[PDB]
RNA sequence: CAAUGGUAGGAGAGCGUUCUAAGGGCGUUGAAGCAUGAUCGUAAGGACAUGUGGAGCGCUUAGAAGUGAGAAUGCCGGUGUGAGUAGCGAAAGACGGGUGAGAAUCCCGUCCACCGAUUGACUAAGGUUUCCAGAGGAAGGCUCGUCCGCUCUGGGUUAGUC
RNA sequence: GGGUAGCGGAGAAAUUCCAAUCGAACCUGGAGAUAGCUGGUUCUCUCCGAAAUAGCUUUAGGGCUAGCCUCAAGUGAUGAU
RNA sequence: CCGAUAGUGAACCAGUACCGUGAGGGAAAGGUGAAAAGCACCCCGGAAGGGGAGUGAAAUAGAACCUGAAACCGUGUGCUUACAAGUAGUCAGAGCCCGUUAAUGGGUGAUGGCGUGCCUUUUGUAGAAUGAACCGGCGAGUUACGAUUUGAUGCAAGGUUAA
């Protein structure tokens, strides 16, 4: 059986959260806790408690058991962007991004 | 660099304002017109 | 409008159809009456300051009031209504039969 | 100075073709079976 | 039997889009729109099946036009590339303890540094609540933030002589 | 704290300044000024299909009449070799 | 006659944010559901966010809340690719993977032949002459009056009325 976590509108680009998405993906859920805690790099304890939730929610409302979860698909998704400007040299403004991000967690005990 | 629009808070209500427009025939043509377009701020 | 706060009536539309009730309140801003019995709710009553963390709170809800119809009293079914003055002053007949 | 064609998302995702991060050391622990840096300290009853 | 390359141009026949008339139809047992498909006509184009969608819309003959876009250093929206690139705005910090879900960055301590005819104290102008105390961390702050000139709800200015 | 205002002021004079502007400030109107110049002008098939030359022109990268193209109605062998 | 880029600048707390010393210039921004019945209670988290349970025909109908296109950004996979000189297709064609609006089918593609974008402006442009970053919207021979020519209709030595 497969559950999910999500986690909606999290102030960090997506290019930067899928650096870190991409050492988890297809790892066993108790070492992927480790990879995310014994990193640097800000997304990292974002990640986490997705992770965390995902698994919580396979043993409470699933009846799971976290020994032999997988984390199966791990994503983020482009959200919503903000508008913001810099000042510049003559006059002038340029735009900067505040671009944040949707993120997916799926584990799953491989079974059906 | 000095900067033109020094403020002043007397000079402003002497140069622009209700009575100084008041006092014109041509000054209270603006006030006039701001009505009609119906402006929140006449002066 | 046409339904006081005592009338007793019918439903002629809504899915609770061919139930009799009693008016129980009006709301004539938005042309609604409250019949008791009909349209039921299921609000979720959530912990209140002087109160529980509860349930399901039941009651009811209006109804437009074009989904009811009035009863006269002889033959007990439904029927427009009208007015014929007498006494001086205006006076509710069933249309079909005499007076409410 | 300046770009004369933009770039193709081929091209683009070849030039990200290293842009990766590799995981740590991160062996497990001996007092606490945990994970914990090689040569650093444990960050879970501080053990070395 | 004979003809059929074509720019500027001339001439002919048509396809599709909105609205109207008359006629006749289809729709919660699912209209229009949207998406997908290996279908049909000489072309512009027309159907049919499924998925999503939730109330309108085709057909026939005629009529009337804000009637068809790839280009105008076109106008407006929103999304790329450059690119994890340039930059992050003059000057010194260190360690200890504490608080917190989270601390290079917040509070307290010690030492060290820097200005001192001023980076000190007053006061015009100008600005209008930024002032104070409790609380908060969405956004603002070129990083972080438990903090703030930011957000929240309570306060604060006293004259016969200035 | 006041004064001089654009067909105008001010200038120990530089075409210098009059709100990041000055061989004549800014804003609204006449106003869709005019633009023989450049750039654009949106569906499909079928038939025919050319000119870059006379002549006149404050006229030669503009225009007008003729020459060459098309469609229609006539005339009827008057066309070509 | 318009139907939210339209129709008033303004369908919305529009002559308003905002800009300017001033005169003045001048926006963007509509839609839950029939009914608030607007998610009691449990679980992860500081919260935000979420997974269940429930209300409802329906919750990707959960308050940026009808439908939800394209550009753009991802995740998984069937076939392919590290000796190769590419306006990126087209015609020929093995091997492998599939099975339709059922018809001399669909996807991929070893290797072979032939192939210098589109528009505008020009005697002539692959042009190193012009324009366009991509996608979407919406953006240019109208109609009043008069003249002329053709078709079509009534009537005809007559035809026809204007206010
Ligand atoms: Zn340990």
């Amino acid at each position: 059986m497969e559950a999910k976590a999500v986690a909606r509108t999290i102030r960090i680009a997506p290019r930067k959260v899928r650096l870190v998405l991409d050492l988890i993906r297809g790892k066993n859920a108790a070492e992927a806790i480790a990879i995310l805690k014994l990193t640097n790099k800000a997304s990292s304890p974002v990640i986490e408690k997705v992770l965390m939730s995902a698994l919580a929610n396979a043993e409470h409302n699933y009846d799971m058991n976290t020994d032999e979860l997988v984390v199966k698909e791990a994503y983020a998704n482009e959200g919503p962007t903000l508008k913001r400007f810099r000042p510049r040299a003559q006059g002038r403004a340029s735009a900067i991004n505040k671009r944040t991000s949707h993120i997916t967690i799926v584990v799953s005990d491989g079974k059906e | 660099v000095k900067r033109t629009y020094q403020p002043n808070k007397r000079k402003h209500s002497k140069v622009h304002g209700f009575r100084k427009r008041m006092s014109t025939k041509n000054g209270r043509k603006v006030l006039a017109r701001r009505r009609r377009k119906g402006r929140k701020v006449l002066s | 409008m046409h339904i006081k706060k005592g009338d007793n009536v019918k439903v002629i539309a809504g899915k609770d159809k061919g139930k009799e009730g009693k008016v129980i309140a009006t709301l004539p801003k938005k042309d609604r009456v409250v019949v008791e019995g009909v349209n039921i709710m299921k609000k979720h009553q959530k912990p209140t300051q002087l109160n529980p963390e509860g349930g399901i709170l039941e009651t009811e809800a209006a109804i437009h009031v074009s989904n009811v119809q009035l009863l006269d009293p002889k033959t007990n079914e439904p029927t427009r209504v009208g007015y014929k003055f007498v006494d001086g002053k205006k006076v509710r007949i069933a249309k079909k039969s005499g007076e409410e | 100075a300046v770009p004369k064609r933009r770039t193709s998302k081929t091209r683009k995702n070849k030039r990200r073709t290293h842009f990766k991060i590799s995981v740590p050391g991160m062996t497990e622990c001996p007092n606490c079976g945990e994970y914990k840096l090689s040569h650093r300290v444990c960050k879970n009853c501080g053990s070395y």
